[PDB]
């Protein structure tokens, strides 16, 4: 396939930001829950 | 210098296919021979050799003396 | 035993249903219900492809019972050829439904 | 009864840009509004009932 | 030169080694001198210079076969980045073992395991091949 | 306008888009449940609780992955987007009923979430066998909310099947016979027949479970003369066709991908592929009791279900070899989508072969309700249905959106996922053969090493799933607009540009009869 | 079905048609390279002379490139074909891709 | 012109490889995971009764 | 402007309201079963009827009043209805499988026999035979209705269709009386379970089919059907023959052979 | 079979009306005769608390939880016997 | 009519990539987070 | 009168994995035989074989429930 | 029992389980060979620049790749079904033992002669004696005579369970209202473990099975002592 160059290029820095935000959005709430499992169980 | 000889120019892909499928077939027979000797027959002989002179009462008495049983001390 | 009182399609069909009905009576197929029959497809005798715009997708079944259909846009102008079998197609643009 | 289909065909073919479910007139809009209000209202209430049934009542 | 979105229904250029002669020329608009070059192409090609021949090729085609078939270093990026994210995953596993997992049962303590091993051997667990078969009941040691 | 367009749609592309968004969200839900499973099992002992919370998680994992992720993506998503384009149709036969098929799924998913929030959830297995699932051992609303969740998903798919069958039979160009429609179109139609015939039987069985639970019927209760094994027959009468429903659209997408990235105009042996998909669909209805080899059935019955299950390898093998023959002589393009399809061919073949091991009732005595089964079905679902989804998504993402993915990121994504799924599931064969049961929150100590590796694998798949979200974001963020696509003469769905207009084929294609 | 000799003759005849047009030239070469063979010199010779009648130098060079490509790893075929075409290449003024530097990546 | 892979390929490969090995070896040996390997050839059996 | 014959439907709210009505009915049943309350359920049943009413109203507007049902569109509706009926056959098939499974292998709790100890089946020669003659007769009258419509005879269409509907109502009233008079109940083991669930879903389908016939009756009164274009009537007739054939299978299997 | 009628000159409204009034409805009228004739109540059987009958694993969601939906006092005993 | 073309045939905006990132994060993040919070809800009952 | 009973032998009427009807039939046969003998002025010892078989095969809780129901008047089998 | 890092089946304790081992070896060789062949052919198709993209005739090769799989299937089904019917054969048991599944433990009934029955519960991890196996030991083992044919009868008094002993090749579902039959014959004395093999609620993972195989005289005295 052929395509145009990006209309709004995403530089390496922007990509590191989108990658970091994306991972944190999965990792932090589940991490919070698993971290506090004991509190939930032996509540 | 000298002219180059005319090489084979037709059916090159089909020729490669034929040659490697026969090679796959001869490897497949070689592996089945290995497998039948390293796994299947090995297992048949381990079981046969184990039970050939197996003494189940002697086996039991060893277990009994080691203390493993609820019903037999 | 048998009076009337039920309308017919001729009396009461409307909209596109009626347009299809009336065109069929004239032997016409403006809404593409039938498969067109091929010509010989030469440059002199090309398959004539009606359209209401200046391009139409053709699918070419190059040989009878091919499962593969060859698709391409046919444009207003000089006849074009199927990229697989070469048979000729020519667009004939027109006016208000086919 | 008389056959009045032609009048309904004129009404529903009128070039007023209305979608078919509103093309009969203001009574369509009322019926639409009653239906969607009951559906959306009832859905919020089902969420309230889920939230209630999600916790023990000793 | 410039390909537009609004051109999708028109015959288009492609460099594909299995489609050597595409449906259109790479360059359709010609300068004054490129026009003169196309006229000279109608006479003997022996009178074309090397540069004129390369230019005629570059009007018709975008990339040559050697160019379009070239290999790349992309595999290095792919394999290295994959190993990075696999390495990242171990950080998640480190975190999980530190903050989520508690102690494992006492049956994995070294002395428990040694006694369980003796007991498994006393009951002759898998004596034909799998476990006790690998113990030498005469020399009181694991078989070599 | 926004409400008109996205809540009131009668457009096959927009509805297809709704299904892809819904399935993607469900896939996040199913992934989290899969990680909770493997966190529980990743070290010996108890992490979350006893088997009740654990099997609520297992049950939801299965329902979400099957009914809210694979089926909506393959059938609702790819089927709605591609089927009308691939036959030159202006939309589906029933464009407004099509929209209700979609809008029944968020309610269905809400009922499943509700079931896990009330009481102690439905800790039943996705098979929902009684008496565990009846009103004494699972008192309260959770199991009934599960049953109603299934009823809505079942209505959604039955109406969808009717819509797909009618569209594919009735809305091709008049010159196009059924034997000139692409293989993906065939795979959807055959999938739709299977849905039509199988889901009403599921619906009858779960309805009988509902009435045993709430109206004092005793279909499955021996005190009234009923039979727990009757439920198992009715469920698997649906449940075996359901796994062919889960793979057939995948087979069709694989045929198209392998043909495309081999640079071929057509798959090898088209009529053989049609024959094979129909044969699989038919044999898929006469083999259900191979899910019941340990229930106490007569030996002749076991012998029949053994042999009829094994014969399905023959048409399936024709498809695998025909894919290999499509590669043969191709101008191979090593695109990310081609990697998914190649992984599919090999890893679906492995899981199909362990299915054949399991078809032998004698051996299945020992393998049944062990992780050997879990390994089999994740080779064909995590490395089969899912690989065809990922291959299809990367290949057609530019058609649906008008934008290109970054191919290097997509290859990185493939490599990570490939390592993670094999690390996850390959060791489960050993756990199976050595006796580890299904649906255990904890295991005897000896099983520790393979469970530890298997859970580490599941974390690698997690990293791939997260990376996938970033890759989709990078595509929409950079806005690289498609220009030219190769091979449009044999891939009609690309011929209206990227993305195609809202209305396509307003003027139908021209195809003559000759 | 037909002999190798009948195949080649059908293809030599195809390209020798005096008034072959540009579409027919492209269709012939694009179809030909689908086959499991590298085309005989006498076929390429006829295609090159069709290029000449069509005043298309560039497609002549491209046809030589595709001969090389169709040979795959068999590095001996292309220099043999070029050897055999040299009198035609000289008579027509057709430079090879290598003589034009178009074999450089 | 040299693309991203010409410029940074060697370094991504080398660094990804080295980081991946180091962190998995660390996770596998240094944080108390119980692999539960075979006792064969490793454990001295001890009286239990 | 299109130049194919298929129907592009205006964007509609009823898929959404039908789907929410399904949520409200199923969560309503849950609340009724487990939280002693009928409110959600009645809301769902109301929105469900509203949805059906407006949706099929619109289909009539689109066809009779707007003319979108070309022959190609009609052919599609034909397939759709056939496929819908096939799905309903397979639904009943699961209940017949349950019935045969339990009655062909009666368990010790039943006395090891069928009919179970303590069950006194209805006499299949009394009201069940009457029900059979009724539905069979309605199959004959609906066919007379069909032929009258094709021959353009408005009065005899209406008369035959009215006779058909009266018979459907008769069946329903007879069945409701038999339910009340039956000495066994749905809680009487697997006999009562299979009996009332299978005949109960059949009776629901009789009520749906009768409603569909009544819709055709009022549409006929308003001259909607032509002598050649009347697919709603054909669909209602196909559905009516399906309800008839299911009865015959129930009669032979459960009332007669299972007695 | 051929039943034992005949006709088949063609298929028409008139023939199906003939069948409706000359065969179908007279059949209904005859079975209506047969049924409402063998009508009348029959002696309800002795009550035996069989454990496979009068099942109650959960209260019914109406009434007092112990009555079936179309409970008939004359012929439907409760788990504890007939109503009084 | 409706808007046609890249970025316009979808129920969410891609006009600003950072707002897109936030929308996609909430969308996929809420799906992934939900089972952890349901597990927590169930443990916090009993 | 043929004893050295060890356990219930293979019975060709019940050759399959599901043995429920084997237990049930021998339970009925024993209690039918006992009723015949108790009445007609005979001795239940002729019923012994059925009693051995059903005791061997039948779960304790099945016998105990069936016994309770015969006592109550609610046993659905014919004896 | 299973041992750490185990790859395959537990060693066979009965002739039938020994048959299954050899049949699995036979089937696994075919699985390896077909899997390997597919992997190899894939790699072959992908490793040449030679092309051939015109239409390919199929019907010739489709004979091969329908016939050879059919033969392979017959070569599996033949030993498969021989074992199936061999397992079904009449045997004349010396002893009948019943097991009833419960939430969450097994009871056993030996009622050929006396009314002997008892409950069998997992040993809790806090009460294991050193050397004992976590989640697998029970308080009251299922003592049985070795080298003898035993009829096991399996049912349940609540939900489904399934009664399994991998090294004897045994798995029989425990269904309420149903009495399922299997046969058991151990070639050796010793201790043989299994686990509940149908999901059955909160303690599904924790209701194991332990058979204790001993000579007939020990079994008889144990039985008398359990009255
Ligand atoms: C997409 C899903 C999918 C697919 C496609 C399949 C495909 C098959 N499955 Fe599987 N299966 C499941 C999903 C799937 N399965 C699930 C979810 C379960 C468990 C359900 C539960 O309990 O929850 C399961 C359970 C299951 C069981 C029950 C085991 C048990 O519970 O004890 C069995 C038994 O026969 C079985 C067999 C098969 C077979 C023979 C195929 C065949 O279709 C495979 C055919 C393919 C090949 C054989 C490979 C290609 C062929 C060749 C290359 C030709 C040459 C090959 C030979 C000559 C053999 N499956
Ligand atoms: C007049 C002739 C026809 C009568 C119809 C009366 C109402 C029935 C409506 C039809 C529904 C059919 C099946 C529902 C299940 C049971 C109803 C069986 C028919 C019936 O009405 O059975 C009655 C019991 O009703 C009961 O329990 C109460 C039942 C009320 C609640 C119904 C429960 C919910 C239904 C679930 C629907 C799921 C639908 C399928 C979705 C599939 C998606 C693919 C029998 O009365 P009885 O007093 O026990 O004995 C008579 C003694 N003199
Ligand atoms: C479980 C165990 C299963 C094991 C399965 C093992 C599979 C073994 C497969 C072996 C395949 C052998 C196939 C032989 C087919 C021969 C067809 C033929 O004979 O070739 C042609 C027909 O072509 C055509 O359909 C197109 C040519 C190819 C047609 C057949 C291609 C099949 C390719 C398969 C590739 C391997 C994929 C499957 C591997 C399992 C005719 O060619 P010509 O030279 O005349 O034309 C060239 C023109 N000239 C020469 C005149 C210049
Ligand atoms: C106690 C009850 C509780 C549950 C509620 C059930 C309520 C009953 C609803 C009964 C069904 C009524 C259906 C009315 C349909 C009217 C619309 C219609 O019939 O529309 C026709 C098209 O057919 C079409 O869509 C036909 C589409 C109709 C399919 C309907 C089939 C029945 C489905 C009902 C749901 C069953 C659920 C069963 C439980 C599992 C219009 O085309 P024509 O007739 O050719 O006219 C055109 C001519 O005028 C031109 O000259
Ligand atoms: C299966 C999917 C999950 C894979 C593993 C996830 C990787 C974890 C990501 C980090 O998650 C965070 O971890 C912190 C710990 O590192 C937690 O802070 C907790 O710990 C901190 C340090 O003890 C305290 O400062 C905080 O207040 C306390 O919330 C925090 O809540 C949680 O969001
Ligand atoms: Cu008992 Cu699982
Ligand atoms: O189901 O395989
Ligand atoms: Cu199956
Ligand atoms: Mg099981
Ligand atoms: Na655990
Ligand atoms: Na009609
Ligand atoms: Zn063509």
């Amino acid at each position: 396939i052929t395509a145009k160059p990006a209309k709004t290029p995403t530089s390496p820095k922007e990509q590191a930001i989108g990658l970091s935000v994306t991972f944190l959005s999965f990792l932090l709430p589940a991490g919070w829950v698993l971290y506090h499992l004991d509190n939930y169980k032996k509540s | 210098s000298t002219a180059l000889a005319k090489p084979q120019m037709r059916g090159l892909l089909a020729r490669r296919l034929r040659f490697h499928i026969v090679g796959a077939f001869m490897v497949s027979l070689g592996f089945a021979t290995f497998y039948k000797f390293a796994v299947a027959e090995k297992r048949k002989k381990a079981y046969a050799d184990f039970y050939r002179n197996y003494d189940s009462m002697k086996d039991f008495e060893e277990m009994r003396k080691a203390g493993i049983f609820q019903s037999a001390k | 035993a048998s009076g009337g009182g039920v309308p017919t399609d001729e009396e009461q069909a409307t909209g596109l249903e009626r347009e299809v009905m009336l065109a069929a009576r004239k032997g016409q197929d403006p809404y593409n219900i039938l498969a067109p029959k091929a010509t010989s497809g030469t440059k002199e005798d090309p398959n004539l492809v009606p359209s209401i715009t200046n391009k139409r997708i053709v699918g070419c079944i190059c040989e009878e019972d091919n499962s593969t259909v060859i698709w391409f846009w046919l444009h207003k102008g000089e006849a074009q050829r199927c990229p697989s079998c070469g048979t000729h197609y020519k667009l004939v643009p027109h006016q208000l439904a086919h | 009864f008389e056959n009045r289909v032609a009048e309904k065909q004129k009404l529903f073919q009128e070039d007023n840009g209305l979608p078919v479910h509103l093309k009969g007139g203001a009574t369509d809009n009322i019926l639409y509004r009653v239906t969607m209000t009951l559906c959306l209202g009832g859905t919020l209430y089902s969420l309230y009932c889920l939230g209630w049934a999600s916790f023990p009542h000793k | 030169s410039v390909v537009k979105s609004e051109d999708y229904a028109l015959p288009s250029y492609v460099d594909r080694r299995d489609y050597p002669l595409p449906d259109v020329a790479h360059v359709k608009n010609l300068s004054a001198s490129q026009k003169a070059l196309k006229e000279k192409e109608k006479a003997s090609w022996s009178s074309l210079s090397i540069d004129e021949k390369v230019e005629l090729y570059r009007l018709k085609f975008k990339e040559s076969f050697a160019e379009m078939n070239r290999s790349t270093n992309e595999w290095k990026t792919v394999v290295g980045a994959a190993m990075f994210f696999i390495g990242f995953t171990a950080l998640l596993l480190i975190w999980e073992k530190h903050y989520v997992y508690g102690p494992i049962p006492h049956t994995f303590e070294e002395e428990w395991v040694a006694k369980q091993t003796k007991r498994m051997l006393d009951m002759k667990v898998a004596p034909i091949q799998g476990f006790s078969a690998k113990w030498d009941y005469d020399k009181n040691e694991w078989k070599k | 306008m926004f409400i008109n367009r996205w809540l009131f749609s009668t457009n096959h592309k927009d509805i297809g888009t709704l299904y892809l968004l819904f399935g993607a969200w469900a896939g996040m839900v199913g992934t989290a449940l899969s990680l909770l499973i493997r966190a529980e099992l990743g070290q010996p002992g108890t992490l979350l609780g006893d088997d009740q919370i654990y099997n609520v998680v297992v049950t939801a994992h299965a329902f979400v992955m099957i009914f809210f992720m694979v089926m909506p993506i393959m059938i609702g998503g790819f089927g709605n987007w591609l089927v009308p384009l691939m036959i030159g149709a202006p939309d589906m036969a029933f464009p407004r009923m099509n929209n209700m098929s979609f809008w029944l799924l968020p309610p269905s998913f809400l009922l499943l979430l509700a079931s896990s929030m009330v009481e102690a959830g439905a800790g039943t297995g996705w098979t929902v066998y009684p008496p565990l699932a009846g009103n004494l051992a699972h008192a309260g609303a959770s199991v009934d909310l599960t049953i109603f969740s299934l009823h809505l998903a079942g209505v959604s798919s039955i109406l969808g099947a009717i819509n797909f069958i009618t569209t594919i039979i009735n809305m091709k160009p008049p010159a196009m016979s059924q034997y000139q429609t692409p293989l993906f179109v065939w795979s959807v139609m055959i999938t739709a027949v299977l849905l039509l015939l199988s889901l009403p039987v599921l619906a009858a069985g779960i309805t009988m479970l509902l009435t045993d639970r709430n109206l004092n019927t005793t279909f499955f209760d021996p005190a009234g003369g009923g039979d727990p094994i009757l439920y198992q027959h009715l469920f698997w009468f649906f449940g075996h066709p359901e796994v062919y429903i889960l793979i057939l659209p995948g087979f069709g997408m694989i045929s198209h991908i392998v043909t495309y990235y081999s640079g071929k105009k057509e798959p090898f042996g088209y009529m053989g592929m049609v024959w094979a998909m129909m044969s699989i669909g038919f044999l898929g209805f006469i083999v259900w009791a191979h899910h019941m080899f340990t229930v106490g059935m007569d030996v002749d019955t076991r012998a029949y279900f053994t042999s009829a299950t094994m014969i399905i390898a023959i048409p399936t093998g024709v498809k695998v070899f025909s894919w290999l023959a499509t590669l043969h002589g191709g101008n191979i393009k090593w695109s990310p989508a081609m990697m998914w399809a190649l992984g599919f061919i090999f890893l679906f073949t492995v899981g199909g072969l362990t299915g054949i091991v399991l078809a032998n009732s004698s051996l299945d005595i020992v393998l049944h309700d062990t992780y050997y089964v879990v390994a089999h079905f994740h080779y064909v679902l995590s490395m089969g249905a899912v690989f065809a989804i990922m291959g299809g998504f990367v290949h057609w993402f530019p058609l649906f959106s008008g934008y290109t993915l970054n191919d290097t990121w997509a290859k990185i994504h493939f490599a990570i996922m490939f390592v993670g799924v094999n690390m996850t599931f390959f060791p489960q064969h050993f756990l199976g053969l050595s006796g580890m049961p299904r649906r255990y929150s904890d295991y005897p100590d000896a099983y520790t090493m393979w469970n530890t590796i298997s859970s580490m694998g599941s974390f690698i798949s997690l990293t791939a799933v997260m990376l996938m979200v970033f890759i989709i974001w990078e595509a929409f963020a950079s806005k690289r607009e498609v220009l030219t696509v190769d091979l449009t003469t044999t891939n009609l769905e690309w011929l209206n540009g990227c993305p195609p207009p809202y209305h396509t084929f307003e003027e139908p294609t021209y195809v003559n009869l000759k | 079905h037909e002999t190798d000799e009948e195949f080649d003759a059908r293809w030599v005849t195809y390209f020798n048609k005096p008034d072959i047009d540009a579409w027919e030239l492209r269709k012939g070469m694009n179809t030909l390279v689908g086959y499991d063979l590298v085309p005989e010199p006498k076929i390429i010779d006829a295609a090159l002379r069709a290029c000449r009648r069509l005043n298309d130098f560039a497609s002549a060079v491209r046809i030589l490139e595709v001969v090389k490509d169709k040979a795959g790893p068999h590095k001996e075929i292309y220099p043999y074909v070029i050897q055999e075409l040299r009198p035609t290449l000289n008579e027509l003024g057709i430079s090879t891709p290598e003589e034009l530097g178009l074999d450089k990546v | 012109a040299p693309d991203f892979h010409d410029k940074y390929g060697n370094a991504v490969l080398a660094s990804g490889a080295t980081f991946c090995v180091a962190v998995w070896v660390y996770m596998a040996t240094q944080i108390g995971i119980e692999w539960n390997p075979s006792p064969v050839g490793r454990v001295t059996p001890k009286e239990w009764r | 402007h299109q130049t194919h014959a298929y129907h592009m439907v205006n964007p509609s709210p009823w898929p959404l309201t039908g789907a929410l009505s399904a949520l409200l009915m199923t969560s309503g049943l849950t609340m009724w079963f487990h939280f002693n309350s009928m409110t959600l359920l009645m809301i769902g049943l109301t929105t469900n009827m509203l949805t059906m009413y407006q949706w099929w109203r619109d289909v009539i507007r689109e066809s009779t009043f707007q003319g979108h049902h070309t022959p190609a569109v009609q052919k599609g509706l034909r397939y759709g209805m056939i496929l819908f009926i096939i799905s309903e056959v397979l639904f009943f098939t699961g209940f017949f499988w349950a019935f045969y499974h339990s009655s062909l292998a009666p368990t010790p709790e039943l006395g090891g026999c069928w009919p179970p100890t303590g069950i006194h089946p209805l006499n299949p020669l009394e009201v069940p035979l009457l029900n059979t003659s009724v539905l069979l007769a309605s199959g004959v009258s609906i066919t007379w209705a069909h032929h009258s419509l094709m021959e353009g005879d408005r009065k005899h269409m209406l008369q035959a269709l009215f006779i058909t509907i009266t018979l459907g109502v008769y069946f329903t009233l007879l069945q409701a009386s038999e339910y009340y008079e039956a000495p066994f109940t749905i809680s009487d083991g697997v006999y009562g379970s299979t009996f009332f669930v299978a005949t109960g879903f059949h009776g629901l389908h009789v009520i749906i089919g009768s409603t569909f016939l009544i819709v055709c009756f009022f549409r006929q009164l308003k001259f909607h059907f032509t002598s050649n274009h009347h697919f709603g009537f054909e669909a209602a007739a196909w559905y009516w023959h399906f309800v008839d054939v299911v009865w015959l299978f129930l009669y032979v299997s459960i009332y007669w052979w299972g007695s | 079979a051929s039943a034992a009628k005949g006709d088949h000159g063609g298929t028409g409204a008139r023939t199906w009306r003939f069948l409706t009034f000359g065969l179908a409805l007279p059949s209904v009228a005859l079975c209506t005769l047969n049924s409402w004739l063998h009508s009348g109540h029959r002696e309800r059987p002795a009550f035996i608390p069989y454990h496979h009958l009068r099942i109650r694993t959960k209260p019914f969601s109406w009434g007092d939880g112990n009555h079936t939906f179309f409970h008939n006092p004359r012929v439907n005993p409760l788990p504890t016997g007939y109503e009084k | 009519h409706y808007e046609e073309g890249p970025g316009k045939n979808i129920p969410f905006s891609v006009e600003n990539k950072w707002r897109l990132l936030a929308m996609m994060t909430l969308f996929f993040g809420s799906g992934f987070a939900a089972p952890f919070f349901i597990v927590r809800h169930q443990l916090l009952k009993k | 009168k043929i004893k050295n009973y060890q356990t219930a032998p293979f019975d060709s009427r019940f050759p399959n994995q599901n043995q429920t009807r084997n237990c049930w039939q021998n339970y009925l046969d024993f209690h039918r035989c006992e009723k015949a003998m108790t009445a007609k002025g005979g001795d239940v010892s002729v019923c012994e074989w059925y009693r051995r078989v059903y005791k061997s095969l039948c779960p304790i809780s099945w016998v105990s429930t069936w016994d309770d129901r015969r006592a109550e008047g609610t046993f659905p089998g014919k004896i | 029992m299973a041992y750490p890092m185990q790859l395959g089946f537990q060693d066979a304790t009965s002739p039938i389980m020994e048959e299954l081992l050899h049949f699995h070896d036979h089937t696994l060789m075919i699985v390896f060979l077909i899997s390997s062949l597919v992997l190899y052919i894939i790699s072959l198709m992908l490793t040449t620049k030679l092309t051939h993209t015109s239409t390919m005739d199929a019907q010739e090769v489709e004979t091969i790749w329908t016939i050879l799989p059919a033969i392979i299937l017959i070569l599996i089904a033949l030993p498969s079904l021989r074992i199936l019917y061999m397992m079904d054969e009449i045997n004349n048991p010396s002893l009948t033992v019943k097991t009833m599944g419960h939430q969450w433990y097994w009871s056993y009934e030996y009622t050929d002669y006396e009314d002997l029955s008892f409950d069998s519960y997992m040993i809790p991890t806090s009460e294991l004696k050193p050397g004992e196996l976590r989640l697998l030991e029970v308080d009251n083992r299922v003592v049985l005579p070795m080298e003898m044919t035993i009829r096991m009868l399996v049912s349940s008094e609540d939900v489904l369970h399934s009664w399994a002993v991998p090294s004897l090749g045994l798995k029989t579902d425990a269904i309420p209202g149903r009495l399922n039959q299997t046969t058991l014959m151990s070639s050796r004395p010793g201790l043989y473990y299994g686990q509940c093999s149908e999901i059955c609620g909160s303690n599904h993972s924790f209701m194991p099975i332990v058979l204790e195989l001993v000579p007939l005289k020990y079994f008889e005295k144990w039985s008398a002592s359990m009255l």
